[PDB]
RNA sequence: CUUACCUGGCCUUGACAUACUAGAAACUUUUCAGAGAUGGAUUGGUGCCUUCGGGAACCUAGAUACAGGUGCUGCAUGGCUGUCGUCAGCUCGUGUCGUGAGAUGUUGGGUUAAGUCCCGCAACGAGCGCAACCCUUUUCCUUACUUGCCAGCAUUUCGGAUGGGAACUUUAAGGAUACUGCCAGUGACAAACUGGAGGAAGGCGGGGACGACGUCAAGUCAUCAUGGCCCUUACGGCCAGGGCUACACACGUGCUACAAUGGUCGGUACAAAGGGUUGCUACACAGCGAUGUGAUGCUAAUCUCAAAAAGCCGAUCGUAGUCCGGAUUGGAGUCUGCAACUCGACUCCAUGAAGUCGGAAUCGCUAGUAAUCGCGGAUCAGAAUGCCGCGGUGAAUACGUUCCCG
């Protein structure tokens, strides 16, 4: 019944939360069939863990754009926005644990004379 | 290579000229500078004349040759050391 | 570049446009599956008979002022050294300086 | 099933603003329906081209140029519409293409 | 050392282009070398005429050519067909109809080029080079620019060794994006080589951007 | 940096154990950033000791830990905290490197092992420091 | 071809400009000799405007002024570029001091990324530089609802497929916001510095473009222009074949590796940017394969290149010059092209070299960076490990200025 934007490395997350018993989907999946590696579900399942109500929701999220990581990361920001949506007085924790800030790091482009952002070509004197 | 559904490549003007030479009899060497022809069955036992640059080096076909391009037995380069 | 290779480049330019059509109705026998191996065969022998400035595979793509063939940009038919020109004054449409 | 519908492209969303916004002002005069204008996206093409006449690889200029798009709708036109739309004066820098 | 392009830089910030029409990738390479045909032989034709911008629009199928000059008089002629006659040279050119219209410029001092080209005019006629662009220095300022530098370089008087002076006045702020600057460079043909000239004028900053330019 | 005082940057603590001191050895094992892969060998190094002694592994690590860390450096000078643990760890994971046996979790686990009781060469480097700390 | 070089075959007012003179529309077929350039025959056509006396287009023929030159001088030059170096400096007018070259201003205490800003002072005032105005990215709002989107309803072949909806993502124009604004210290109770709250973001948030007066007789007469010199039956112009790809050696910049944090096989997820009508191609059939044939959509938010790869799950290999590595060579082919011998790319079978982490020495990088993985483009018939871009995963370390370089 509410809803939350999250965004990460090119990655967008749409999450509709709403009371229920805990059934979480992403993109017709269930979260153990959609993310292989197991560090992505604990960073989707941070922000419930925080405030110790899993099983008090149901989240319909649907993702697009990125890499899994980046999706990942774009899950959580929406659930904390979608979370603040549904109550206000929960924003002083969730900024204190850090999830409301979007991380704003991004590629850098490459650079003429550069083989990429940084790195130089091999130098000699003679 | 050349694909085979094209079948082999030979200049006309070198083709006419060993056809005449095999139609008669002649032992006169042929002269030529197509390098990119390829040697038939019907230039066996003759002698081509073929340019590798600055010469007209003479080539007596044999039916092992039958195959390859006129210019794989006239080098271009000369090398003898350092 | 000399006025020479300029001309060279004009006539080589005139004899490909003399002999598309031929060219193009020479290839299109060749592919064709229905006609006899023997008319397949002296099509190709035609082909090869053409002129050599007849291929297409022989036109070199030359600055359209100074006549470069090196740097040429196909979308302004200008090399590096007048597109640069022209562009820095104002002269070619939409074209600006690129950051990002 | 009537809809006129409208594509302008250009190299400057200035004058691709001003074009659309001129085209639905005169068609809401008629008093037809309109559908848009929907931005779509934008081309970019860009070049890297050497400065220097003989030899610096590093010496570049990079120059871009892109091409803008609107599309427009007209729906449930009057007998006035189609001919005040082609009466409509061309602006140049920008090219309009309108089908049935 | 080396500087960008003044107008070059400010191109689609405070300045629009001198070509003003859109074609399909396939047209655009036959467009462009048919508009610099078009330049290459107005500068020649009218080079006695004091025409400083030209301005090319290619509408629909045809062209209006924009020649900004301080001579009408001349450019058009004593009745006007010299205007037809520029048309017709243009039409066939071009190989599409072509029209003209004429922008007279009210104050030839304030423009970079005339300026230019009259230094470069005294500069093939012998006149000692330190007096020509002290001259347009002053000329310039008096008909009201907020400052101006002059640049010659080459052979100077003649002499073996070459080298290059400048004198400015007033204001010139070339790092400045929005400030509103005029640039032309010009070519002197003298007995001894070739001596390049080089002007830029600044009138003033441009307020409200290309908005207010309306681009 | 002749100019300034940077900031340590923050690490994240662990996904499965919650530890920063865990999560710091991953970023000490992983390269060219295969944080999968270096999470498998860390998870599957800890697991065998867990079996072969039944200890929690995070106060295990901690106390191994704890062991190797060296006291001096390097004209002693005396190490910051943060180099301790940066020191050791590096330690711990070099000698893995040159161990016997075919696979890094086997590798690994047996430093882990043995350092626990007092032989290995991450100990070995410990003392070799100290021997010269204690001759200057 | 490019091509400027070599061998040989050819032309001479010239392949190209203008002026003078005469004749022919211009053009067009077919054929022969030759390596071609060239030469000789054979056809058809004979046109447009026109105070129609002819003119225009075009060619040919003759004549001389000339054309032509990637021939030389970047130490005669213009234009353009590198470098100190994104270094923080560099100058002028009017006063005053000194016989004079000169000085002062611009110096001294703080502070900053900065000649950035505050205070004092025979100096009082200005200009070019620094910052800002420009592009891009991070949060929100308005306009816009298709070719893009699918939260609520309905159908469903469970494919946004369909009726629909304008919510959300996105597309892209215009706006808002950040200013030491507020709180606590500090300073001289100046400038400025250090902490905290709110906020997507806090002290210059990140990246790009923009290069001061000048130096190096730095680079370029082969992009182009141009003074002077030089060749003009040849240092000019046309052609075929060869060379620029040579090979006792030496150096610079890269790619692939030397394996288990890996190799092979099977299954299975998640991008961004860009190109496409002489083009990209769904699908089917043939082939082990590169590809071939038929056919369908697309002038593209509509159809296509297109398979992302590393990743995850299962099996196997068990430290061996190996199921690591993929050089070299024998055989058979595909495609572009008039033509792959010198001298193309790719496919299949066979072969299976050096290499087990590299001496003295030396290079890059301070965060979405290094490392690692794939994707695209310009040039282009074909021919990237180079160049210019795009995203995925994602570190370690900074105590400090003693030493090296500037
Ligand atoms: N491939 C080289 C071709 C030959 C050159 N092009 C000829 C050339 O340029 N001569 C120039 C020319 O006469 C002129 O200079 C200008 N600018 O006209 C004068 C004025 O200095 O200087 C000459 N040169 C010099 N060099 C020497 C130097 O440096 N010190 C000592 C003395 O001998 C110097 N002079």
């Amino acid at each position: 019944t509410n809803y939350g934007t999250g965004r990460r490395k090119t990655a967008t997350a749409r999450v509709f939360l709403s009371a229920g018993t805990g059934k979480l989907v992403i993109n017709n999946r269930t979260l153990e069939q959609y993310f292989g590696r197991e560090t992505a579900r604990m960073v989707v399942r941070q922000p419930l863990e925080l405030l110790e109500a899993t099983e008090k929701y149901d989240l319909y999220i649907t993702v697009k754009g990125g890499g899994i990581g980046g999706q990942a990361g774009a899950i959580r920001h929406g659930i904390t926005r979608a979370l603040i949506a549904a109550d206000e007085t929960l924003k002083p924790v969730l900024r204190q644990a850090g999830f409301v800030t979007r991380d704003a790091r991004e590629v850098e482009r490459k650079k003429l004379g550069l083989r990429k952002a940084r790195k130089r070509p091999q130098f000699s004197k003679r | 290579p050349r694909s085979l559904k094209k079948g082999p490549f030979v200049d006309a003007h070198l083709f006419a000229k060993v056809e005449a030479a095999v139609a008669s009899n002649s032992r006169k060497p042929i002269k030529t500078w197509s390098r990119r022809s390829m040697i038939l069955p019907d230039f066996v036992g003759l002698t081509i004349s073929v340019h590798n640059g600055r010469n007209h080096v003479p080539v007596i076909v044999t039916e092992h040759m039958v195959g390859h391009k006129l210019g794989e037995f006239a080098p271009t380069r000369t090398y003898r050391g350092h | 570049a000399k006025k020479g290779m300029i001309n060279r480049e004009l006539k080589r330019e005139k004899t490909v446009a003399k002999y598309a059509a031929k060219r193009a109705e020479l290839k299109a026998t060749i592919a064709n599956v229905n006609a006899s191996d023997e008319e397949r065969f002296e099509a190709m022998l035609k082909l090869q008979a053409l002129p050599r400035n007849a291929s297409p595979v022989r036109l070199r793509n030359r600055c359209g002022l100074t006549g470069r063939p090196h740097g040429y940009f196909r979308k302004f038919g200008l090399s590096r050294n007048k597109l640069r020109d022209t562009v820095m004054q104002g002269d070619v449409p939409g074209v600006v300086k690129a950051s990002w | 099933n009537q809809r006129i519908r409208i594509r302008l492209k250009s190299f400057d969303h200035r004058l691709i603003d001003q074009s659309a916004q001129e085209i639905v002002e005169t068609a809401k005069r008629t008093g037809a329906q309109v559908c848009g204008p929907i931005p779509m996206p934008t081309r970019i093409e860009r070049f890297n081209v050497l400065t220097s006449p003989h030899v610096n690889k590093d010496a570049r200029d990079q120059y871009e140029i892109r091409t803008y798009k609107r599309l427009i709708d007209i729906v449930q036109p009057t007998d006035k519409t189609v001919d005040a739309l082609m009466k409509l004066d061309l602006a140049a820098g920008v090219d309009v293409q309108i089908a049935l | 050392g080396q500087k960008v392009h003044p107008i070059g830089i400010r191109l689609g910030v405070v300045k629009r282009h001198n070509a003003n029409w859109y074609a399909n990738p396939k047209q655009y390479a036959e467009y462009l070398l048919k508009d610099l045909q078009v330049r290459e032989f107005l500068t020649k034709k009218l080079k006695n005429a004091m025409v400083s911008n030209i301005l090319i629009e290619r509408p629909s199928g045809a062209a209006k050519v924009t020649i900004s000059t301080a001579r009408p008089g001349i450019v058009i002629g004593k009745k006007g067909e010299d205007i037809e006659k520029l048309q017709r040279e243009l039409t066939n050119i071009m190989g599409v109809p072509a029209q003209v219209s004429i922008n007279e410029i009210d104050r030839p001092d304030l423009d970079a080029r005339l300026v230019a080209e009259a230094i470069a005019s005294q500069l093939e006629k012998r006149v000692m080079f330190r007096r020509a662009m002290k001259r347009a220095v002053q000329n310039t300022m008096r008909a009201g620019a907020k400052g101006i530098k002059v640049e010659v370089s080459g052979r100077l008087g003649g002499a073996e060794i070459a080298r290059t002076e400048w004198y400015r006045e007033g204001r010139v702020p070339l790092h400045t994006l929005r400030a509103d600057i005029d640039y032309a460079t010009m070519r002197a043909e003298t007995t001894y080589g070739t001596i390049g000239v080089k002007v830029w004028i600044f009138r003033g900053e441009i307020l409200g951007g290309m908005k207010q330019v309306m681009n | 940096p002749r100019r300034r005082v940077v900031a340590a940057r923050e690490i994240l603590p662990d996904p499965k154990f919650s530890s920063q001191t865990i999560a710091k050895f991953m970023n000490h094992v992983m390269q060219d950033g295969k944080k999968s892969i270096a999470e498998s060998i860390v998870y599957g190094a800890l697991e065998r000791v867990q079996e072969k002694n039944k200890v929690d592994p995070v106060e295990f690590f901690e106390t191994t830990l704890e062991k190797v860390r060296p006291m001096v450096e390097v004209v002693p000078m005396e190490v910051r905290p943060s180099r301790r643990t940066a020191l050791a760890m590096r330690w711990l994971v070099d000698a893995a490197a040159k161990r016997s046996e075919k696979t890094m979790a086997l590798r690994l686990a047996g430093e882990l092992l043995d350092a626990a009781e007092g032989k290995g060469a991450a100990i070995k480097k410990r003392e070799d420091v100290h021997r010269m700390a204690e001759a200057n």
